[PDB]
């Protein structure tokens, strides 16, 4: 379908869609902490020596400058790749964000804009990163009209996705999964291609219940519907979000309707967590179909622990739960 | 000797700190004095006669439709307004020494900027009135210009948010090769924010062809410089990032004016950042201006009266021709949130015009496009 | 109930409630962008001159300064009260509220706190604010665990939640609906007194619908409570939240178990508003008790427009309408 | 005479931008040199020799415990762990130069101030281990100290957050009146981010009794200083923020001694902030003040062996005691958000309960207290 692959885990997919970037836009630029030698989770391995040391540069250790810089670069309609080194990190740079990228073309009539502009940034949890490495940030972002926010499940999604985000004309915040980074390699194609923003992929066909998440949950909701199946006779319809906004409601809405179960998933805390959004607007389009509550299983209302990781994610025994409970209302 | 990579320097052997220096802090640069009259010829730029000119009317048009929306904000007919009392000379006079193609960022006290570049009257009231001929669609609260075409950076209410983009821009431009610097203004205030130090240190570490071009009035609304900082003012700063600095005199057009061409000279052969400190009052640019005009037998009493008259008809005419205007269609209040509009954000536009349909007589339709 | 009252607006209700607290706590001190000379919406006129510059002082223009510096006051024990001039401000100080502030206790196992930091700015639209003075930023800081959000209603709930906030042992953000400031006056008790947090109030009792808002837009649900009455004979619940994080979950869902209906109603955005999450936690108490789908009347998702304003605020036809639909559904 | 309340300064009629000196910056205090002898006999403190050897025996257990830890991060026993190395010297000589009751902020190279304060290994090793004995209950990655009975605020990995905190702080002792200084650690990196600037900002116009003690090692993760500024150093930032301010040799105890205890003294007496600028590698602290004792007669090779094998012993001892430790009750996840637990997080702490009773044998319950 893509042509010649090779098999790559998450960090060199993403290092495959930055080469490819360079490669075929010459304004492309690509800075941050410490992405010259690489990076501290090797995505930018290679690329400085390659395209040079004005395309592929560190900046001082301030991420509210990164972001306003790489907004400056993007008004001036050259492409500008930031990497802010962990989503935990992200805060600093909020006032540029939501102030600044997301209202950009909107406050200026269309005169200005920062389109070219793309955030990456490594997000979720890792197993020992506690408060500062462990953060899912996205509905914090996912109520500012004018930002686009995206998160791969796997490398080849986060290729096809990351290059859809580069090229896109509005400012984007791509967040990759960290623990995914040196998980199993699959094949990846070489050459670029691109995978639509705001699309949901139903990954497996279900008639009893839609399983909804992003990110490494995607593989824990997987692994629940494999056991939803096996011990309850259950047939559930996995979906991967892929974009958080703006959001794929008309997919998650069509399963619905079939199913008439919903259950969403999500690292971060349940309060004011993303999937309160999607809960919400489903009930509106859905009202009559549901059969059930749409369940929630979600971090803990807490701040992200060290040691007690194992007991405050929402694991596939927490949704596994949730799902024999709501298949028994 | 000292062997540490992130310091040049020899051993002490005893205790010193270093003190500033604010008593007698960096000097104040100027050209003219109070009388109008070149202190120094060497730095004389001899600009031509249909410059200075040029210089002398636009800051007076500035000052002239200051007055006029000053009024109309203050019988509510405009909802905002920040005037530019004693910035003409600092914005007209950078602006001459740019060429016309440097992009320029700033906020609140810029329209001099734009004045010079020839920003038409009515656009300059189009945006206040938020009416159809604006091109920012009637989005923002008035005084929050921005011209594509005259390379002026539309302004965020957000204070210092511009500088770190405007050092972005200025890097874009050092890389497309094409001659160009970026200036960015900004008051003693907004040079408190995270931002001003993330700007400043960014133009210097990753090179960057840039003017940061600070205005120093003594005053961030209520608050007097002495509760917004105790170093030599913002200048002061600059050497400690590494940056070629210099304090003028912000009632003085050839002051500001030959250190912005220098600066500009220098910024773009040497890829390097330059700041400016221009003094201010919160002894006028324009009288002072005026003076040296006479003195050079340029301006008289009767051209002056002309001249007064026929920049208040003109903005006068721009005035009422801008509230004769419709407001801009309702539909525009969803348009260029993304480039593209999303299915759900289309969605809310459609109700909202059908909620108009049948509530409508509630709306103040009339005053819209459409 | 309370002794003596006087008539008061929203900012001399917060004026009294500053100074009762000043004279009561000797370690309170009040600190922001120009609150010296009494602040640019007259909260703190006359506060200096009867406290000392050294309790009630102008701070440099830099609002991730003002509240990492409050922060570091109440670490020691003392009362920070810091405002923030316009809530569109608050976004440079995200990092030190989310990461600092909100996680303080969390994260030092309780042997350091800033309980005794509040933050004070105002908030929601004015008529003509445009995008930065204009903005209702509560949904963002609702998904952060350990800090308290809190919006009054009036004069009379302002001082009695302010003064709670204060004294409260947690980092509370406290947000003055600035277009009340001048608005109508009533009677507001003179000595200090105190309204819980984390407490709805029923203002006006009903048996078809719940209302729920909070801010100036209680205002426009109590008159849409009026039309409905008149209008269609329908008998509404008015819910002024008040906290919006930890928010009274009880009395949203006690109400809509008698009721079986819900309209939530914010001047915010939809997308990712706190309405969505109030919607999907009454959805998961009260399944079995909607009658009609919970509707949220919000913000469209754009940034707030200055000429279109009257187009934009989820007002009393926009509220109206969708009861009116949600009433024949 | 200029007439402008932004800056007290005298007029120029010449053009002259004012240049950064960063080839020969801001000298570097020594007081011993390398082989530990006094350069300048008025410098030297004179610490009496049981303070000294405090000192000596401060770094090296620190030094010590870094070498066991780092192996236990190697092997995995431990997630994470950041090290001491060439910073034991600055970290001592400046707590050694403190009031006990001092107020402490910093990062992750810190450890040294609580080693000196006498800060229990068994606590150092509860911390990085989130075992029962962790005052912290476990919440925290590893290095994440904080010590409320020894005035050490609790670490936070967000760079430069404690700056502007360490300023409030500061203004609190001020007005409390019983003669504290803050003292606020970071590195040159953290100096970059918009935090620093506004610490050091409040500090000088709200005149607080502080001490910024930077490190200057020269690198942030990959970043050499030359990608991280341009002027010279931080230390040459100060002066712009009317802030005193001193470079120091930080493999030079007495260096970083007797630069802390002048900041401290005049802190606390003026109410006014000092930078101190700590030059380090990323020669070395330990090995110069084991020459300055032999010198003194006041340490040999038999004292030196006998302390290694002694704290080595010690080191182990707390380690393997903390290994041995069962992790915290997994309720404490829940407590501590809020300063009481509100109803909802209560519910959910409850499902956690009502969860482990069906599916526990899928969690690691058997390492975890109750
Ligand atoms: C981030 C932010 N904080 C506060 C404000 C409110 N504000 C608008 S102008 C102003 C004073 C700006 O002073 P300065 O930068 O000195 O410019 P000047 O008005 O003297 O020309 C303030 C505090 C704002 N617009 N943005
Ligand atoms: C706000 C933020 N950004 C990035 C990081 C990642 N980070 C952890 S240490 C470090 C380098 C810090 O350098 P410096 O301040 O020089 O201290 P040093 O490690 O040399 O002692 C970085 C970038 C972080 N913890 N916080
Ligand atoms: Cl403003
Ligand atoms: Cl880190
Ligand atoms: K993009
Ligand atoms: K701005
Ligand atoms: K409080
Ligand atoms: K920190
Ligand atoms: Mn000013
Ligand atoms: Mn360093």
């Amino acid at each position: 379908e893509y042509g010649q692959t090779q098999k790559m885990n998450l960090f060199q997919s993403v290092t495959s869609a930055l080469d490819n970037s360079l490669a075929k836009d010459p304004t492309a630029v690509i800075f941050g902490e410490d992405v010259a030698f690489g990076g501290v989770f090797r995505c930018t391995v290679g690329l400085r020596d390659k395209y040079g040391k004005d395309r592929v540069f560190n900046t001082p250790l301030c991420e509210q400058g990164i972001v306003g810089f790489g907004i400056g670069i993007a008004v001036t309609g050259a492409t500008a790749i930031a990497e802010i080194q962990f989503a935990d990190y992200i805060f600093p740079a909020f006032d540029q964000i939501v102030n600044e990228a997301a209202k950009y073309r909107y406050r200026s009539g269309d005169l200005f804009n920062c389109g070219s502009l793309t955030i990456r940034s490594p997000w979720g949890c890792v197993g020992h990163g506690a408060l500062y490495h462990s953060q899912s940030p996205e509905a914090f972002f996912a109520h500012c009209p004018g930002i686009k926010v995206v998160i791969p499940r796997s490398p080849f999604q986060a290729k096809g996705l990351l290059l859809s985000c580069i090229e896109d004309k509005n400012p984007c915040i791509f967040f990759e999964p960290k623990i995914l980074y040196r998980a199993a390699a699959e094949e990846v194609p070489i050459e670029p291609y691109n995978i639509p923003l705001s699309q949901a992929e139903v990954i497996q066909e279900g008639s009893d219940v839609t399983l909804v998440a992003w990110g490494t949950q995607v593989h824990v909701i997987r692994e629940v519907a494999s056991m939803a199946k096996e011990k309850l006779g259950v047939s559930c319809e996995v979906i991967d979000l892929r974009t958080i906004i703006p959001w794929d409601v008309d997919t998650i809405c069509k399963s619905v309707i079939k199913t008439g179960r919903l259950l969403i998933s999500h690292e971060a805390p349940l309060t004011g967590g993303f999937a309160s959004e999607i809960s919400s607007t489903v009930q509106e389009e859905c009202f009559l179909n549901l059969e059930a509550p749409i369940s929630r299983v979600c971090g803990y209302d807490t701040p992200f622990p060290h040691i007690f990781e194992p007991f405050y994610i929402p694991d596939k025994w927490k949704c596994y739960d949730a799902l024999r409970k709501m298949i028994n209302y | 000797k000292p062997q540490f990579p992130g310091a040049s320097a020899e051993f002490i052997d005893k205790l010193e700190f270093i003190q500033p220096n604010v008593i007698s802090g960096i000097p104040i640069y100027r050209v003219m004095d109070r009388q109008g009259q070149i202190i120094n010829p060497s730095e004389d730029p001899h600009l031509p006669k249909e410059k200075v000119l040029k210089l002398y009317k636009s800051m007076t048009l500035l000052n002239t439709m200051d007055r006029i929306l000053y009024e109309s904000q203050r019988q509510g007919r405009i909802s905002f307004y920040m005037t530019n009392y004693g910035e003409e000379g600092t914005h007209v006079g950078s602006a001459a020494a740019l060429d016309n193609t440097d992009l320029v960022f700033g906020q609140y006290r810029e329209a001099g900027v734009l004045m010079y570049r020839d920003y038409p009257l009515e656009l300059f009231m189009a945006q206040c009135y938020g009416n159809i001929s604006d091109l920012g669609k009637g989005r923002q609260m008035p005084v929050h210009y921005g011209c594509k075409e005259r390379h002026f950076v539309t302004i965020s209410s957000p204070l210092a948010t511009q500088i770190p983009q405007a050092v972005g821009a200025a890097y874009a431009a050092k890389r497309a090769n094409a001659n160009r610097v970026v200036i960015c203004y900004f008051g003693e205030g907004a040079a408190s924010e995270g931002d001003a130090h993330a700007g400043f240190n960014f133009a210097a570490t990753l090179e960057c062809p840039i003017i940061f071009f600070c205005r120093n009035n003594g005053y961030a609304i209520s608050t007097p410089t002495s509760e917004q900082y105790r170093g030599d003012g913002i200048a002061a700063r600059g050497p400690g990032y590494g940056i070629m600095s210099i304090r003028v005199d912000g009632n003085d057009v050839f002051a500001v004016y030959n250190a912005t061409k220098e600066a500009r000279r220098r910024a773009v052969a040497e890829n390097q950042p330059f700041l400016i400190e221009a003094m201010t009052y919160r002894d006028h640019p324009i009288s002072r201006l005026r003076h040296y005009l006479l003195s050079q037998g340029w301006w008289d009493e009767e051209q002056e009266k002309a001249w007064r008259k026929q920049s208040r008809r003109k903005v006068m005419e721009a005035f009422e021709q801008a509230e004769r205007k419709p407001k801009p269609n309702p539909n525009l209040l969803f348009s260029d949130v993304y480039q593209e509009m999303p299915a759900q954000l289309r969605k809310q536009q459609e109700s909202l015009a059908r909620h108009l349909q049948t509530y409508g007589e509630h709306y103040p339709l009339d005053h819209f496009d459409k």
